[PDB]
RNA sequence: UUUAUUCAUAUAAUUAAUAGGAUAAUAUUUGUAGUUUUUGAUACCAUGAUAAGGAUUAUAAAUUGAAAGUGUUAAUAUCAU
């Protein structure tokens, strides 16, 4: 009781240094509570003998951050997301928070090129295309053929 | 083709109804 | 600035993409009575433990699908179906050797 | 346009209906051929008589099924879905990755829509194995890493 | 459905529909002579 | 028009769309663990129970019918229950045995209610207050059998008599509906669907072949009129569905029903006009003074002539 | 239910505890099994599976678990329910002769478990306030060492009268948190076996001991002396952050002035 | 003389559109909303390939390795509103 009311009193806690820029940032300590309550599975705790109200938003943090294996390989059918799209867009007045409104250590004079042989092993394709005409007095250095050098 | 994005979650269903919530009510009133 | 573009997502974008998808409730993988040695793969057909891979997996399919050809199938449709033998026997040089 | 003729989406949908029922008829279909060719008794407790009638009832069995996909994979897993060309799986006229021929492979390399890396091609590209033993080094490789890997239970 | 509102033969239709008057009223029966 | 691969891959911008909009769960599927029941809330002491066992286990428990004959249960209530000394065990038994009558559709069981339960409940101003599970119980009952007994129990359950409505279940309401229309009650549609309006009750999750025949059996022109401004109280996806509803027990699936609707053309009619609505697309005494003068001003001019 | 009992029953021979709790808290359910599906436990089975939980908890000194069920069992009125099963299979031999049935306090008190318990109840307060006295000079001897201390002089609990009613006065006035008479009949019979006719000693340790367990004034009277944990200051000269000056009580130190709080 | 492909002459195959189901606070539901459904513009544009001739760098004996970039004429040819 204690513990997840704490948790829940932390997760409504607003914060003030991103000044709520995007959402609320708390609210993803709910997801310790699918956690917890599997550790009082664990510790012989019956979750029966929690109060209503903190029962209450337990199932709210539940239904928030908790899926099973069969709804998880249904979930995401295109039914479903444009469902989610069309409800949004004809009553998302009722449910929106915003429509209420070497060794570093040991390194000091680092040894350059130790002859360590290159063409022992094979990196022989290094073949490069360069634009015609870097040079030319003709050929102008501003242009659209500048986007040739973007292409891969 | 138009990229989809991978840093949108899949929309999924969250919350309760407003007949719930004020049946919640209603039941802890009671 | 002009141009900035951070090299590690901060804290607070890490913190809205992780609380907007849920968890999945069999990533806990808790355990504590033990293997059902007699029932867990004999559970109910919709939820069944569904073999894969070879047919050496299917011990109980081979013997529901043995069990239900003795079943459908009778005996005087299946004595028509004859080796090639028994066909070659009505050749009149029907043995040789290669 | 506008992608490609209904007919062909006609062709390769049933190509996928072909698939579909391979998936369907393959072991039913391995096992009645492995009971029904067998000549070696199946156990201890059933020899002799009742082997043979059993395994002349799942011939009938198997030879009562009508559509049975018995038909080979190789046959028809040259089918492109972009583009009408047929080409042959083993020639150059297709590519295994992304399964299509080489004039849509072609296409959709200068259109730009996959990223691939070219190579000079009279090499083996960057792949160890492959310039270590070619095609059936990477073959066994990949058959390796699959199942060999696996100590079977 | 979603995103537009309609589906492909019901839109066919509504083309179909909304320009009525200015694809057939009648076959222009009739010469036409030379006025200069 | 794309993202180069030189350039740092990092995430633009986080969205926050499912914390923003908190949606409810709905599917178009219905629910397939629901009770799809009247629930009678069985609350017996726990030494009655051992003592009525014998009786009990014949009646319908949790999720259980028996196939007992309701003859054989209504004869062990009428010996048995004068030697219990006990009000509430008395009035929970024959909750059990007006449930156990109902889904049998044995019509001699409102008998049972005149001789125990209507002189200290619905008899000449009775003072007592009958329990929740006998009035879902008998309630279900009447409905079942089509009985006329509906009325007189009904109108004791609002907030001047015994206050059981805000404690009714949808599929009580369901069954209720469903036998108001079969019967044929105009006025008894409208009490219910009032009632159920003040009451706040599930309106969209009401049983959709339970409102069909209860707008049907709606004739008369006053009532009519109420129907009209009360099917906005639906939602979109119910009055929709409501439509394809009455279109089919009037047309190939009449066969769902065990008594066949009767031809209410201009209810039909209205419920096709209203779902398509809800759906998107796809001074007579100054006015006869002026007639009047007029006629004088063509007589005058002599537009209007005499006999020739 | 009959499921439910044959989980817990193979949770007590299987000695598994959290799955004792587990099954406990499946039988008690949620919003859903109960008033969605309408599929819940009848409230004999409940109080079968809750009762030997119960049982096996205080049998092996589980203080938490049995303090949770013999709070459900508060809740819900189960603690005179044995004896409802016993007037109602009467009352079911009397509706099955033709006599009329009624339940009151005299039809209770009337059956063979209450009146055994309160038979037997001198010999349990006898018990209990033997074997706290033992307790309590045990923790007078190991507050010192072993010599007695002067914790066991003058303990909490107070004399029996020599009357069966000041015997239920004091079990009323020492254990009043638990049902005393409840508890006294559930550990009248131990696997069938009834305790309280053949071994009267085993049956008076054992209903002392769920006493003792159930009880929280019991397990709050029962407490060992602790040592006196003192306040301390910071010093003036900082030397440490760790050494601090002590508050001394005068019974350690004698003389000086006065002090302060 | 047999065969892999080629060629001859016999052929089969035909149409259209969605639909969410255990551990979710209650809609029983899906042959239902579709009918005159889509597969229908191969042309005379000014493309591009072929062959041919030019100049610059090695003043080192070291390095696994002294090799790389920059310009002009003839004939053939040009089917996308």
């Amino acid at each position: 009781e204690l513990y997840l009311r704490s948790i829940m009193d932390h997760a409504n806690t607003p914060t003030s240094e991103p000044l709520q820029s995007f959402a609320n940032i708390n609210v993803v300590e709910k997801k310790k509570v699918p956690l917890v309550l599997a550790q009082m599975d664990e510790l012989g705790v019956p979750r029966t003998h929690l109060s209503r109200v903190l029962m209450d938003e337990v199932e709210d943090s539940l239904r928030k951050f908790q899926t099973y294996r069969s709804r998880f390989y249904e979930w995401g059918r295109a039914v479903k997301q444009f469902d989610f799209i069309e409800f949004r867009r004809r009553n998302g007045w009722l449910y929106d928070l915003h429509l209420m409104k070497g060794d570093i250590y040991y390194d000091d004079t680092r040894g350059l090129h130790d002859r360590s042989p290159t063409w022992m092993n094979e990196v022989p394709e290094t073949r490069y295309d360069r634009l015609y005409g870097v040079n030319h007095p003709d050929i102008a250095k501003i242009g659209i053929r500048r986007h040739l050098n973007v292409e891969y | 083709r138009k990229p989809q994005n991978q840093w949108e979650g899949v929309y999924y269903y969250s919350g309760i109804t407003k007949r719930q919530r004020h049946l919640i009510l209603l039941h802890r009133k009671r | 600035r002009m141009g900035y573009i951070p090299r590690y997502t901060p804290w607070e974008w890490i913190a809205i993409q992780e609380a907007d998808q849920p968890l999945i409730a069999e990533q806990i993988r808790q355990d504590n009575i033990g293997t059902s040695y007699f029932f867990s793969l004999n559970r109910y057909w919709r939820y069944k433990a569904s073999p894969h891979g070879y047919i050496r997996h299917f011990e109980n399919e081979v013997r529901d699908l043995l069990q239900y050809v003795d079943g459908v199938t009778p005996w005087k449709q299946a004595q028509k179906i004859r080796t090639y033998w028994e066909v070659r026997s009505h050749h009149p040089m029907p043995q040789f050797n290669r | 346009g506008q992608d490609v003729p209904k007919r062909h989406t006609h062709f390769v949908l049933e190509s996928r209906l072909m698939y579909e029922k391979s998936f369907r008829d393959c072991w039913l279909h391995s096992v009645c051929r492995a009971i029904s060719q067998l000549d070696e008794p199946l156990s201890k407790t059933v020899v002799g008589t009742h082997q043979k009638m059993l395994q002349r009832k799942v011939t009938c069995f198997q030879y009562n099924q009508y559509g049975l996909f018995k038909t080979p994979y190789y046959r028809l897993a040259n089918v492109d879905r972009y583009h009408a060309v047929q080409g042959v799986a083993g020639t150059r006229e297709w590519v295994p990755y992304v399964n299509v021929s080489y004039w849509t492979m072609n296409k959709m390399v200068r259109g730009g829509n996959l990223l691939v890396h070219r190579v000079h091609y009279t090499g083996w590209g960057t792949d160890s194995h492959l310039k270590k033993g070619g095609w059936e080094h990477r073959w066994n490789k990949v058959l390796q890493r699959n199942v060999l890997q696996y100590s079977r239970i | 459905m979603t995103v537009h509102g309609t589906s492909l033969p019901s839109t066919y239709r509504m083309h179909k529909d909304i320009n009525k008057a200015q694809r057939n009223d009648r076959k222009l029966s009739g010469n036409r002579f030379k006025v200069l | 028009y794309h993202w180069h691969y030189n350039l740092p891959q990092g995430m633009e911008r986080p969205h926050s769309v499912n914390r923003t909009f908190a949606a409810p769960f709905q599917s178009n599927h219905s629910l397939v663990n629901k009770y799809r029941g009247v629930w009678i809330e069985f609350d017996m002491h726990p030494a009655f129970s051992v003592a009525l066992e014998p009786q009990l286990r014949k009646l319908p428990r949790g999720r259980t019918l028996p196939k007992t004959p309701a003859e054989e249960v209504i004869a062990d209530y009428t010996a048995l229950a004068p030697l219990v000394d006990d009000e509430k065990t008395r009035d929970l038994w024959l909750a059990k045995v007006f449930q156990h009558c109902a889904f049998q559709r044995c019509g001699g069981a409102m008998e049972l209610w005149e001789r125990y339960c209507h002189q200290r409940f619905t008899a000449e101003g009775a003072t007592a207050k009958p329990p929740l599970s006998l009035v879902k119980s008998v309630l279900f009952y009447c409905n079942k059998t089509d009985n006329s007994g509906w009325r007189a129990l009904f109108d004791r359950c609002l907030k001047d008599g015994w206050n059981y409505t805000p404690l009714f279940d949808t599929a009580q309401w369901s069954f209720m509906l469903k036998s108001i229309g079969r019967m044929g009650d105009e006025d008894g549609v409208r009490a219910v669907l009032e009632e159920m309006l003040d009451v706040q009750a599930d309106l969209d999750r009401v049983e959709a072949r339970s409102v069909v025949i209860a707008l049907n059996a709606v004739t008369n022109a006053d009532v009519y009129e109420f129907v009209k401004k009360y099917l906005f109280n639906f939602g979109e996806r119910k009055v929709k569905f409501l439509r394809t509803t009455y279109s089919d027990l009037r047309g190939h699936g009449a066969g769902k029903l065990r008594i066949p609707l009767k031809e209410n053309d201009n209810m039909y009619y209205h419920v096709c006009w209203h779902s398509s609505i809800r759906s998107p697309r796809q001074p007579n005494a100054k006015i006869d003074d002026i007639v009047k003068d007029k006629i004088e001003k063509w007589k005058a001019e002599g537009l209007l002539p005499e006999d020739y | 239910g009959e499921v439910l009992h044959n989980l817990m029953r193979c949770a007590i021979a299987a000695r598994h505890r959290a799955r004792i709790m587990w099954v406990y808290n499946v039988m008690r359910g949620r919003f859903y099994e109960n008033v969605v599906v309408r599929a819940e436990v009848d409230l004999i089975w409940r109080y079968r599976i809750a009762m030997i939980a119960l049982e096996y908890l205080l049998d092996h000194e589980c203080a938490e678990e049995a303090a949770a069920i013999y709070s459900y069992l508060v809740e819900e009125e189960l603690l005179r329910c044995d004896v409802h099963v016993r007037v109602g299979l009467h009352m079911r031999e009397a509706i099955a002769a033709g006599k009329p049935i009624t339940l009151n306090n005299d039809v209770m008190n009337a059956t063979s478990l209450v009146r055994d318990a309160t038979a037997v109840a001198p010999e349990v307060a006898r018990e209990l306030q033997r074997r706290h006295a033992q307790t309590l000079q045990n923790n007078a001897v190991e507050a010192v060492g072993a010599g007695s201390a002067p914790w066991s002089i003058l303990g909490p609990l107070t004399a029996i009268g020599p009357t069966a009613e000041d015997t239920m006065v004091w079990l009323q006035q020492h254990y009043g948190d638990v049902d005393v008479m409840s508890i006294m009949r559930w550990a009248r019979f131990r696997k069938g076996k009834d305790l309280m006719a053949k071994d009267r000693p085993q049956y008076l340790a054992r209903a002392a001991a769920w006493i003792e367990l159930l009880s929280k004034r019991n397990r709050e009277m029962e407490e060992v002396p602790l040592t006196y944990m003192r306040k301390s200051k910071p010093l003036v000269l900082d030397t440490n952050s760790n050494v601090r000056v002590a508050w001394q009580t005068p019974l350690m130190r004698s003389g000086g002035p006065p002090r302060l709080l």
